[PDB]
């Protein structure tokens, strides 16, 4: 709407990337990153720090 | 140092001053880390040629005080329980301590006197056999080892026309492990030497340092994982 992202769930307006980091609709959600870690995958590797 | 001290400043050595740059080692591997250490710590500096000094036991105030916590006097107990068969006519057999780990002197209390105790060799024992009169001196008696089961059993050859009444052990007490937390908590049944609870170091604080520099070498030695360093570092293990 205009030059600002909105979002409507639960009967209510939300608008969008104003609230506090990590808080999707009053609500705490978790963030990641998952990575696979094969570098010379052909050897067998102990994975350490 | 408590274990305590020894796990914490394993960390501020081995891991990179506790900095986690190193791979991280568990609390038994520390454990089993710090038992090693403390066995190759004591070995080398019992013998001479295997420290850097050249000096055994008794050859300075260091090694000294080093084993002053490990020295224990026991009695050896007749072993007349098993008619065992002995080498020597006129041997009676004695069973030592079972917590030995270096015997350094012995001696029998006889009917004739006090006699300080020889451990002869094969080659000598075969030496004075071939004489005459093959009897000890006066003022000694000699000591080889015999038929023995989950013991030390030594034959104490003293003169004949005598009587043992006595026979007294110095030796360097086997020593306890170091473990630095109840293994059982997390791992389910792994002991050092028969130990699953905390068991501090028995020996005096002057080779705490020593013992834990060489804990950590060994670390490193096996995360480096080549077999040089591996078989360079197995060289001090006696």
């Amino acid at each position: 709407v205009s030059s600002e992202f909105y979002a409507f769930k639960d009967g209510k307006m939300w608008e969008q990337f104003a609230g506090d980091y990590n808080m999707f609709f009053g609500e705490y959600k978790p963030f990641s990153i998952t990575f696979v870690a094969n570098a010379e995958e052909p050897n067998d590797k102990i994975f350490n720090t | 140092m408590n274990v305590n001290e020894f796990s914490n400043e394993f960390d501020v050595l081995y891991n990179n001053i506790m900095s986690n740059a190193a791979p991280g080692l568990n609390e038994y591997e520390k454990s089993v880390l710090l038992t090693k250490a403390q066995e190759e710590i004591v070995k080398n500096y019992f013998e001479p040629a295997g420290n850097k000094y050249g000096k055994g036991l008794d050859d300075s105030p260091k090694r000294q005080i080093d084993f002053s916590e490990l020295i224990k006097v026991g009695e050896g107990v007749l072993n007349t329980s098993a008619p065992t068969i002995t080498f020597d006519k006129r041997a009676k057999v004695y069973d030592l301590p079972a917590d030995l780990f270096l015997v350094i002197n012995e001696a029998v209390d006889t009917n004739a006197g006090t006699k300080q105790i020889v451990p002869i060799s094969y080659s000598d024992y075969t030496r004075l056999m071939s004489r005459p009169y093959k009897e000890p001196v006066k003022y000694q008696a000699w000591r080889i080892i015999t038929t023995s089961i989950n013991n030390i059993s030594v034959e104490l050859i003293v003169n004949s026309n005598e009587t043992i009444t006595d026979y007294k052990v110095r030796y360097i007490r086997r020593p306890a492990p170091i473990i630095t937390t109840n293994l059982s908590s997390e791992y389910g049944d792994v002991t050092i030497n028969g130990v699953s609870t905390v068991s501090e170091c028995e020996l005096n604080p002057i080779i705490h340092s020593e013992i834990l520099q060489r804990a950590v070498e060994l670390a490193k030695a096996a995360y480096q994982g080549d077999l040089q360093a591996s078989v360079e570092l197995g060289q001090r293990s006696e």
